[PDB]
């Protein structure tokens, strides 16, 4: 008679109501961590680890989910870090409210393919309207655009101070790693900034190290820990005793030739260490291993040798100091040449005190003048929060300098799109106009969440918010009310042009493209079959 | 077309990568590989000549069991320096091809 | 495919106008060879997506699109769709049954 | 058995007032544990370890590390005292009481329908005004004076258990930092953990404890023919072994002739005698290595009158290299005249309680010393070791920052009147949480009278009236008697780095725990 599957089958409006409650179970979590009045959470594990964070990606990655519609919204937050980097609480609330308003349409016996086709006409029109209603590029504002866009990202986190201490350190970090490319591409690789953590003084003592901050120790306590006018030798091979390979064995037939082979394992080893040290090299960085026999040659000659450094840290030092990453001997059948003209340069390599640990600093690197940020917090829970908040702040200034276009934040984009799409649904709307009209109400949840978390008036402040944006579209008298946002500290609509509340363009363009595409896949689960777990057979 | 009535779909490779939207799909007629570049210091070359090599550029070894007998002081120098001269003749054979 | 280094000559090489590693913003990066002298009967389709579930559906929908043109190579004939031939199979076989 | 269609299985959800007012009570609970361990009239707290040991101490850091809590906000306060223990020495118990009081007044404003971001923005404005107040009431210190530095370290150990032997523990902790203050290149550093080793030996009296001018280890001589008393030895430090070991290869010898097996056994003896001839070219007296010494190496050093020590630790070799000025070499055929530890004083192999101890003392200018602790048992010697670590780090902060703050309640009352007078020009909704930071600083003079049994009403009313005038400004609480004595006459002075780290950590602890409105618990990880 029925289906003889050994799992479970649920059809109809059961799964159509379960996917909305699965998406609302995720959105109601992250609704309390949006905007400058948002608050952080606690993520306690079974082993006892506590993670205090408010970013939309760190919470949903550590949180376990079971529903298939819940894994779509959790993987939607992971894509926002790679594509944009701060846009990762706002996408989850929009994509869940896109399913909440579309559930009210399919309960009115409206076909979901008209809602899918109605959402594509509203998503492509939202990108078209936001690209024709921008204020200015990065020429008029200058450095004031980079600082004000950085403070908007920090307002939802622990580094949202009233001053410009953390804002100036981010702009000075991205501007110091300007790496040009072919065909006129000024790239800004923000992954080259080594963000370090140390439980020390307050947040106002966060050092901006112009150069690189290596997270390693010297090793042997007989080397000079401060070298002025240093020459960095970046190399990746273990400075240990000469061990033969698997194909080579030592089969001796004469007992007199025994001790000459035993001394040869250290003579070939020390032959490399004397030709890399006679060329003026004082700092040697190694990703392999330097044993206790080879540490004597640096104490005797007065050189610094750092062992077991990361491979991702050696590439950031050799590119910034002009050093060449050498793995072995080379240069056309040469015995030991080392190409001594390709040594790195540094002004000062100094191991400072980082509150009961050792940290090596390189000052200005003499070639590229890179930057590294050492964070200072109260405990380890604040340092993990300060690292995530700084990494999201580095991604904001990266997209502004690459794509010179900013949009007003604080719900100013979602207020203008809530009224333009209602007029867009009336012109060319015959049967898909109800999906475009619900696309505007789903976008209004971003200024609605700012009024809930601020404990302000909800149905009056957003009603006063769209009152200025309606007069900016139907009354062409140059009212300039396209930048009207929210003042959550006062509870009144303010102008985000003069207040300095700036967000990048692709933090909302890619947010509206990812949330609309995720809402289509969850809208097509009218039939769902769940099989039994095959564990013990 | 107009020469054969069969078509193999195994000549059309489909690469699945997470990121972007469906409008970011591409119809590149060349080769798309998912492997990384070691070393990644260049990652771009125009007027490139591509060569497929099935030889292993490493230490000399045979299908039979091969061992190195070291019974002299200078014999350890003749193992490391001849292995560097072996693969240098393999790289210079590759480099002089173009 | 070059197996031995003694047969590695310029005739066994390829050609490419641009062979670069396109640094993507999403899940890593891939290679992309653009242009080649005397191209073969192969092509590569790069499929993107916002979730890992949309790319698996887009892979099956592309294969359902390439198989439609595959049927037109074997039989160069097509009919009207959208419930069109099922009605004509229902009326002509009813008159055939009488 | 069909599974239940749930989402986020086996985890908890909690939000609202139960998390904001729930983390306050977890912070008030830890502050009530160590509340009786701040003043000089404090008492010890006996703790029990899961290993079977006993930690009897009154220091605020050592108490909180032995407490395993299950509350997530309670785990944050333990990491606060761990941060204060690594930055400064005597900056532990004061931060946990102050962060509990700054959250005690923060719970009042959360009931008044005020947003937590308004209290934190008032806390950050109050934190920037507490740093500027301590820099105005500071005083420059003459670090070259010996009697001035003794009064700073005596103020930090009056709370601890070594206040009875204050005349001895101040001279030990001052001479320990001034010996290890080493400067090779253009960078001053003080390493009081890797070079100032504090070794404790059970037995004797505490009055016989003294800081040695050199190092000491628990190691006997390798052979009884070797000398146990050398006047001026030339110590050579080694790192490799004096034995014959297998090489890092696959070496195998085919023995076909009769004379081949006896030759390899003779070449093993000639290899040891070759490296023993290379170390006697500099004419040493003491050979110290980290690996084993074979008996063939002991024979050649016996007739050459060389005392050899066998298995000295690697951390002890780095400490004796600074005292004698030697170089830890790892190759006997690469020894130089600069690698010989000349200038070392008397070397004596004493025995303290049926166990030999190698003493290397009486050096000319050692850069590393060892504090010899001798007491009743290992229980109270762990107390003096933890108190000398809090006594050497408070001397390190003065040598890097010679500024003193008047402690004993005078530091907190000088800023609480500065925050009160500066709050008159606020005129906003952040004015009232700005006033609560000055009232939260009152818990430090509250604790000094609650431990000695004095009144908290008649004293705090008179202490608040003493800071109404701008002339005196340094009146604190005397924990010995219980009255109000000026700190210029008592001599209780705390360093600037202790009071700055106390205020910077107590505010930012309240910054982190006030932004927490949700707690998720019950998930696993990798
Ligand atoms: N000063 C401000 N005034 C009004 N709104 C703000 C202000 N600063 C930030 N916001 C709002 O807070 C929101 C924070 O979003 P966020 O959680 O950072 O997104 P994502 O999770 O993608 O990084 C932004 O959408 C922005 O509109
Ligand atoms: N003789 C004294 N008179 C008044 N107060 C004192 C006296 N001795 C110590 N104190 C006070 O006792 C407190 C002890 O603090 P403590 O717990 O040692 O801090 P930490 O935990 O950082 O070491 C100091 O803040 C100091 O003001
Ligand atoms: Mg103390």
């Amino acid at each position: 008679g029925p289906l003889s599957v050994f799992g479970d089958r649920s059809t109809g409006e059961t799964i159509r109501s379960q996917n909305v409650m699965a998406a609302a179970s995720i959105a109601n979590i992250v609704k309390s961590s949006l905007g400058p009045v948002g608050l952080d959470k606690m993520l306690v594990d079974d082993i006892g680890d506590v993670t205090i964070t408010n970013d939309g990606a760190t919470i949903l990655k550590l949180l376990e989910v079971e529903h298939p519609a819940a894994k779509v919204l959790c993987e939607l937050a992971d894509l926002q870090d790679k594509e944009v980097g701060d846009g990762t609480t706002s996408v989850v609330i929009i994509a869940a409210e896109l399913l909440k308003n579309a559930d009210e349409l399919v309960k009115q016996k409206i076909h979901p393919t008209s809602v899918i086709s109605g959402y594509r006409l509203a998503c492509k029109e939202a990108v078209r309207y936001i690209n024709e209603n921008l204020i200015v590029n990065t020429d008029e504002l200058g450095r004031d655009c980079l600082i004000n866009a950085a403070k908007t990202s920090m307002s939802s986190k622990i580094i949202g101070i009233n001053g410009d201490f953390f804002a100036n350190m981010v702009v000075d970090a991205v501007l110091a790693i300007k790496y040009t490319d072919i065909r006129g591409q000024p790239r800004y690789p923000v992954n080259s900034v080594n963000i370090l953590k140390a439980h020390g003084r307050s947040q106002m003592e966060s050092m901006l190290i112009s150069g690189y901050a290596l997270n390693c120790v010297v090793g042997s306590q007989g080397m000079p820990k401060r070298i002025v006018n240093a020459k960095i030798a970046c190399l990746d091979f273990s400075l240990q005793k000469t061990k033969m390979k698997l194909g080579v064995q030592v089969v001796i037939t004469d007992p007199e030739k025994l001790d000459q082979i035993r001394q040869r394992e250290s003579d070939i080893t020390k032959e490399r260490i004397q030709k890399i040290l006679a060329t003026g090299a004082n700092v040697i960085l190694t990703t392999g291993g330097i044993d206790d026999m080879c540490l004597k040659y640096f104490v005797e000659a007065g050189a610094m040798a750092v062992r077991r450094v990361l491979k991702r840290d050696l590439k950031r030092i050799a590119k910034a100091s002009g050093a060449t990453i050498l793995s072995t001997l080379a240069n056309l059948e040469g015995e030991e040449t080392f190409e001594a003209a390709m040594l790195g340069q540094a002004e000062e390599v100094v191991q400072e005190r980082i509150c009961d640990d050792e940290l090596i600093l390189i000052k200005n690197t003499k070639a590229r003048t890179s930057a590294s940020i050492i964070l200072r917090g109260a405990n380890d829970f604040m340092c993990d929060e300060m690292e995530r908040s700084l990494h999201d702040a580095l991604c904001v200034v990266k997209r502004v300098l690459e794509s010179k276009s900013v949009v007003p934040g604080g719900g100013a984009v979602e207020a203008a799109l809530s009224i333009y799409l209602e007029n867009y649904a009336t012109s060319m709307g015959s049967r898909e106009q109800l999906a475009i009209a619900e696309f505007a109400r789903s976008l209004l949840v971003i200024p609605n969440t700012l009024a809930v978390n601020a404990a302000q008036d909800s149905t009056d402040l957003v009603a006063k918010l769209r009152a200025f944006h309606n007069e900016a579209q139907v009354n062409p008298e140059r009212k300039n009310l396209k930048w009207i946002g929210l003042d959550l500290s006062n509870g009144k609509p303010r102008d985000n042009k003069q207040a300095g509340v700036f967000e990048p363009t692709i933090v909302k363009v890619k947010s509206l493209k990812f949330a609309t595409e995720a809402a289509i896949t969850i809208l097509r689960i009218d039939d769902l079959i769940k099989l039994h777990p095959e564990s013990k057979d | 077309p107009a020469t054969a009535t069969s078509v193999d779909l195994r000549d059309i490779k489909i690469v699945k990568k997470l990121g972007g939207t469906i409008d970011d799909c591409e119809l590149v007629e060349g080769l798309v590989l998912t492997q990384k570049v070691s070393n990644s210091g260049i990652t771009r070359v125009e007027k490139a000549k591509i060569g497929l090599i099935q030889f292993c550029l490493s230490a000399p070894k045979t299908d039979m069991d091969n061992q190195i007998v070291v019974s002299d002081y200078a014999q350890m120098d003749r193992v490391l320096r001849e292995e560097r001269a072996y693969i240098l003749n393999l790289v210079k054979q590759i480099k002089k091809t173009g | 495919p070059v197996a031995h280094i003694d047969q590695f000559t310029a005739d066994m090489l390829g050609s490419a106008e641009l062979a670069e590693e396109v640094n993507l913003n999403g899940s890593g990066k891939l290679l992309k060879i653009t242009g080649c002298a005397s191209p073969g009967k192969t092509v590569t389709i790069v499929v993107r997506g916002s979730n890992k579930l949309v790319i698996e559906e887009a892979e099956r929908s592309i294969h359902d699109a390439l198989c439609v043109i595959r049927c037109l190579v074997k039989k160069r004939a097509l009919i009207a769709g959208g419930g069109a031939p099922e009605i004509e199979l229902a009326l002509r076989l009813t008159e055939y049954s009488r | 058995h069909r599974p239940v269609l749930v989402l986020s299985q086996n985890t908890k959800r909690e939000s609202g007032r139960k998390v904001q007012s729930g983390n306050i009570n977890a912070a008030k609970t830890i502050a009530d544990i160590i509340r009786t361990c701040l003043g000089p009239k404090s008492m010890m707290k006996m703790l029990l370890d899961p290993m079977g040991g006993i930690v009897m101490t009154n220091d605020g850091n050592a108490i909180l590390r032995e407490i395993q809590v299950q509350h997530p906000a309670a785990k944050s306060m333990i990491e606060i005292s761990r941060t204060q223990d690594e930055e400064v020495g005597d900056g532990t118990t004061s931060v946990i009481i102050l962060a509990g009081e700054m959250l005690s007044v923060a719970e009042h404003f959360l009931e008044q329908q005020m947003h937590p971001t308004v209290v934190i923005s008032a806390y950050r404005k109050a934190l920037d005004d507490m740093i500027s107040t301590l820099k105005k009431i500071s005083i420059p210190v003459d670090i070259s004076d010996s009697d001035m530095m003794l009064n700073i370290i005596n103020s930090s150990i009056t709370t601890k258990a070594i206040s009875r032997w204050s005349s001895l523990a101040c001279n030990i902790a001052l001479d320990a930092v001034k010996m290890v203050q080493f400067e090779e290149n253009g960078r001053k550093e003080i390493d009081i953990k890797k070079y100032a080793r504090v070794e404790k030996i059970p037995g004797g009296i505490i009055e016989d404890s003294c800081v040695l001018r050199g190092v000491m280890i628990n190691k006997d001589v390798t052979h009884p023919r070797m000398r146990r008393y050398i006047k001026n030895p030339r110590i050579v430090l080694l790192d490799s072994s004096l034995e014959y070991k297998k090489g890092e290869s696959q070496t195998d010898i085919e023995i076909t002739r009769e004379e081949d097996f006896t030759r390899i056994l003779q070449m093993e003896e000639e290899y040891i005698q070759q490296l023993c001839e290379d170390i006697i070219q500099l004419k040493p007296d003491v050979v110290i290595t980290e690996k084993g010494i074979s008996d063939l190496a002991q024979h050649y050093l016996m007739r050459a009158n060389i005392t050899a020590i066998r298995r000295v630790r690697k951390t002890d070799n780095n400490r004796i290299a600074r005292a004698c000025g030697a170089r830890i070499v790892s190759r006997p055929e690469e020894l130089r005249e600069d690698d010989v530890g000349t200038g070392a004083g008397l070397l004596e192999i004493k025995k303290i309680g049926d166990e030999y101890f190698t003493f290397i003392t009486d050096c000319k200018d050692p850069k590393a010393c060892t504090i010899l602790l001798r007491g009743a048992s290992k229980e109270i010697l762990s107390e003096v070791e933890r108190n000398l670590q809090d006594a050497m780090q408070v001397c390190r902060n003065v040598l890097l920052d010679p500024q003193l703050v008047p402690g004993g309640g005078a530091s907190e009352m000088a800023v609480a009147h500065a925050l009160t007078e500066k709050s008159k020009a606020m005129t906003g909704v952040e004015q009232w949480p700005y006033r609560a930071v000055a009232q939260a600083l009152e818990v430090i003079p509250r604790t000094l009278i609650q431990n000695c049994g004095a009144s908290t009403i008649r004293l705090l009313t008179s202490l608040r009236a003493k800071h109404t005038q701008e002339n005196c400004e340094t009146w604190g609480v005397n924990g010995e008697t219980g009255t109000l004595v000026d700190m210029k006459e008592l001599g209780i002075w705390e360093p600037l780095a202790v009071k700055l780290q106390t205020y910077k950590t107590a505010v930012e602890t309240a910054v982190l725990l006030l932004r927490i409105d949700d707690i998720v618990s019950g998930h696993k990880k990798k």
